[PDB]
RNA sequence: UUGAGCCUUGAUGUGUAGGAUAGGUGGGAGGCUUUGAAGUGUGGACGCCAGUCUGCAUGGAGCCGACCUUGAAAUACCACC
């Protein structure tokens, strides 16, 4: 509290036009703090947390770490080789040890034999000693093992391309935290992790000693590790000191007052205005010193903007009473097996929720019901009224190099979504996604742009079948509510998966619940009366967690 | 009982000098034992950068009072120099993992000058423990009766803490204490000798002398 | 004016640079041409700065 | 009545396996208690809940080292923490 382990004043950051993401940020965060960074999409926070840790320097103003401090930072999205497994991908994180053990089978070639024994090995060996006492040298095994077995991470020789989204994401927090650091900045650590995994990072920061500043989401993470929420509303950080429920309401009393003024500005305006209009009569003044402060009173307003609150699901086509029925599923790689016995049939107009652990055949189900993988037994029989619309994990198919209306309209002015033809510019549009943001490429875009032009960009096939895979991981709380009132007008099916409870809890009718040993239970009915029938056939037990350690 | 005696006869609250409290500490015999020194040395340095580890060794007119014990593992004639200038036991390179594994003890580090088929085990079998010779910090040399005097100073290996903390004998308090200033001005010497480019603030903080029993006495 | 100043800076290790504009929205890559260097007189890749 | 220090003094630090809450190398072997037990009650804080730490009592004395079945070893003062 003395002293400050992060500084900086009057940070500024202009993006291309003239918009200013963050201006006028002065704030200090001392050793010992855990800090929350609230805010719409959109409004600069993962900008500032690179700015933060050193990546982007192209700023104005002081921004400043302790002169010896370790930073680990986490992006939106790791990137990670495919080629590597997940002992290479750790090595890779750890590689310097390993290179000061091959360079003791260098010393050790030298010193069996007579050349080079001693006149350039005594000075060269002082990094050798260096890294080894440094680090923990000979006890990286023990300490890898220690640290996959705290993760829970993936068998060490599987492959990176043909890991899942939960298991990459874990394998890159890993990497992140080998290196043993004591910034910690992470932006949407929660994002493909199931409930145990969380709880085991949240208990894990919060007996943490280094200083952490997480770009959240979710209320209750953020409210179970952090200490004060910064806001960032628009250029303007404001540090709340408190909880979310409370900051909540700051932040509605702020808007309010804030349209108040708007709507007082607008008055005085158009007062002066009439006045303006008006005629001399006489030779008399008319002010000019008036006249300027006149003109002076249009210094605009930024509006709150993004702020999305509708989306667009096409109609689909007519939908009949066989959608989709999967008789005996059976699947398995290797060994280890997901799927084993499973059956069911889905109505109309459903909405079904799947949930379960990270890695148990969630997304792979969606590969087989819409033509790319193959069961071990079969019987997955669609409907003949039925159009399929998937939507994945992964934001990778789409280039980088595309502007928005060219990547998700074609190029074309006109585009046919299913039966009828709408204006591109309108359809884009109708996803919070302007005149001027049509231009914006998709490489230089946040996390919540990108998952809503994936949206949109997959959902012009106009079928009455979706299958969602995790559409929820980086939209804010307004989108999130806009998703959930816009499916449930839709008239078609969906298959939604997701690990937001919360989100599930209103929207789903139908549950697939998976469990140990690949069942996959099939349950009618809301999360509310699920509940209920679990207390029907009730078993009681809370002893949840773990909780070790990383290292000695 | 003793222990609440020695608490307050020692009163590390005040500042003593280099050689002010030798005589309170020798009349800590009482306690039942032979009573060797463990002098601790802690220096205004920091220890978590990686280049300013101290490894190294150094010698004392009395000796440590201890029988270091350095095994000749080397293949040549080393073994057979240490059979009469101090080596433990000799042991082959077609033979030293035996050695290693039945009864690797040893007082100080093995001898290999040249016969140095393995470093021992690849992965802190010979290394881990700190048996690797390492002639940066002197344990490699080209004499090959050079490491008699392993044996014959009492060489110590300066092991580096995470929080750069020196623990190291002194000749065991037999020897008498204008023989112990004797070895404090050696290790002193051998201290700044050893001091790091990168420093700042005092170039030592403080040094508490004791027995193994005994209480640690402020040097300031 | 949408366009803003850029520099083009030197990889020679020398400290010389052009000045252009660029349109950071339609064009976010990072320039690089080879040009001329009157310090070291040799044609040499430069980087945009800001 | 309280905050921030600053010196001490205690108290704490539970991956898989081994005796089992099992921190960094000591220096090293036995110190320790009987100034009254290993145990049984007895109030408190922690807990990952098996326990250690402790006020506590008519009563009251051998526990741990010693042997490593481990990546690291035996809650054995003081260590500059
Ligand atoms: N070259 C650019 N042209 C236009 N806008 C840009 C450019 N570079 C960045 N931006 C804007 O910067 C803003 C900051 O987004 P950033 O990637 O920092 O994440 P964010 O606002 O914190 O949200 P999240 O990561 O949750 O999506 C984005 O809304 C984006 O539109
Ligand atoms: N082609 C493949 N070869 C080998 N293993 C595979 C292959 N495809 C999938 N797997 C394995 O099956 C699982 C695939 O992950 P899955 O789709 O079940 O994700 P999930 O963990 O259920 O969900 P999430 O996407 O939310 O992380 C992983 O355990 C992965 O190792
Ligand atoms: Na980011
Ligand atoms: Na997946």
């Amino acid at each position: 509290m003395a002293q400050f382990v992060y500084t900086m004043h009057r940070v500024g950051k202009v993006v291309p036009p003239k918009r200013h993401i963050l201006k006028n940020i002065s704030l200090s965060f001392f050793p010992g703090a855990k800090i929350g960074v609230l805010g719409l999409n959109g409004a600069g926070k993962s900008t500032l947390l690179r700015i933060m840790a050193g990546i982007d320097k192209d700023i104005e103003g002081e921004a400043r770490p302790q002169p010896d401090i370790k930073i680990g930072y986490l992006p939106q999205e790791p990137q990670l080789n495919p080629e590597h497994t997940v002992r290479e991908s750790i090595e890779e994180a750890v590689s310097e040890v390993v290179n000061a053990l091959k360079r003791l089978d260098e010393v050790y070639a030298l010193y069996a034999d007579p050349d080079a024994d001693f006149d350039k090995l005594a000075a060269e060996q002082g990094r050798l000693e260096e890294i080894i006492q440094a680090h923990d040298g000979h006890n990286l095994n023990v300490q890898l093992e220690r640290a996959a077995d705290a993760l829970r991470l993936p068998d060490w020789d599987a492959k990176i391309a043909n890991l899942s989204g939960g298991e990459r994401r874990r394998v890159a927090l890993c990497r992140l935290l080998l290196e043993k650091p004591d910034m910690l900045l992470l932006d949407q650590p929660t994002n493909h992790l199931d409930a145990e995994s969380v709880a085991w990072l949240e208990r894990f920061l919060h007996d943490f000693e280094g200083t952490v500043v997480a770009i959240t989401h979710d209320r209750y993470f953020l409210d179970n590790v952090a200490g004060w929420i910064l806001e960032l509303d628009r250029g303007e950080g404001i540090p709340w000191e408190g909880n979310y429920s409370s900051w909540l309401e700051q932040k509605d009393q702020r808007l309010a007052q804030e349209a108040s003024q708007e709507a007082a500005r607008r008055k005085s305006i158009e007062k002066e205005l009439e006045w303006v209009r008006q005629g001399t009569k006489g030779r008399q003044s008319k002010g000019k010193a008036r006249l300027a402060r006149f003109e002076e009173l249009n210094s605009t307003e930024y509006q709150k903007r993004n702020e999305t609150n509708e989306l667009f699901i096409p109609p689909g086509p007519r939908l009949g009473d066989k959608v989709l029925e999967v008789s005996n599923l059976r699947k398995s790689y290797g060994d280890r097996l997901l799927i084993d016995s499973l059956s069911f049939s889905i109505p109309k107009g459903a909405i079904v929720g799947i949930i379960g652990p990270n890695g148990a055949g969630k997304s792979t189900l969606f590969r087989m019901i819409s033509g790319q993988e193959q069961p071990d037994s079969g019987t997955i029989t669609l409907g003949e009224t039925v159009k399929l619309a998937s939507v994945d994990q992964f934001r990778d198919s789409m280039d980088n190099s595309k502007t928005v209306w060219e990547e998700v309209s074609g190029g074309l002015d006109i585009m046919k979504i299913g039966n009828t033809e709408m204006p591109s510019r309108a359809y884009v549009g109708r996803f919070n996604f302007k005149g001027v943001d049509q231009g914006k490429r998709v490489g230089e875009l946040s996390g919540g742009e990108r998952g809503r032009l994936h949206l949109a960009k997959l959902l012009q096939v106009g079928g009455n079948m979706l299958l969602l895979d995790q559409p929820t991981n980086d939209l804010d709380i307004e989108t999130l509510r806009a998703l959930e009132n816009a499916l449930l007008e839709f008239p078609g099916c969906a298959m939604v998966i997701s690990h937001d409870r919360w989100f599930l809890d209103r929207i789903a009718t139908h549950i697939l619940d998976y469990q140990d040993e690949g069942k996959v239970e099939f349950f009618e009915g809301n999360f509310t009366e699920y509940e209920e029938y679990k207390k029907r056939t009730l078993g009681a037990d809370a002893l949840e967690p773990k909780r070790i350690k990383y290292k000695r | 009982k003793r222990m609440r005696v020695i608490r307050e006869k020692v009163d590390a609250t005040k500042q003593y000098d280099i050689n002010e409290a030798i005589a309170l500490l020798k009349e800590l015999a009482t306690a039942k034992f032979v009573e060797s020194v463990d002098v601790a040395v802690n220096l205004g340095i920091d220890a978590r950068k990686s280049d300013q580890n101290v490894r190294g060794a150094t010698v004392l007119p009395h000796g440590t009072g201890r029988s270091v014990r350095v095994a000749v593992f080397t293949q040549g004639a080393n073994a057979e120099a240490a059979k009469a200038a101090g080596a433990e036991l000799v042991g082959m390179e077609d033979l030293a993992d035996q050695i290693k594994k039945g009864e690797m003890n040893f007082d100080v580090v093995i001898a290999s000058p040249d016969a140095m088929r393995v470093v021992g085990q690849l992965g802190q079998v010979l290394g881990p423990r700190g048996l690797m010779p390492n002639p940066k910090v002197g344990t490699v040399t080209p004499n090959v009766a050079e490491a008699v005097k392993n044996a014959k100073a009492g060489q110590v290996r300066y092991r580096n803490d995470k929080n750069g903390i020196i623990h190291t004998t002194i000749g065991k308090v037999d020897f008498d204490a204008d023989k112990l200033k004797e070895n404090l001005e050696a290790l002193l010497v051998a201290l700044k000798k050893a001091k790091p480019t990168q420093a700042k603030g005092v170039y030592i903080k403080k040094v508490s002398i004791s027995t193994t029993m005994g209480a640690g006495v402020a040097v300031d | 004016g949408i366009r803003e100043k850029i520099k083009l800076v030197s990889s020679a290790g020398t400290g010389h640079f052009y000045t252009t504009t660029k349109n950071k929205r339609t064009k976010p890559e990072k320039l690089e041409l080879k040009k001329f260097d009157p310090v070291v007189r040799q044609h040499v890749i430069y980087k945009e700065a800001k």
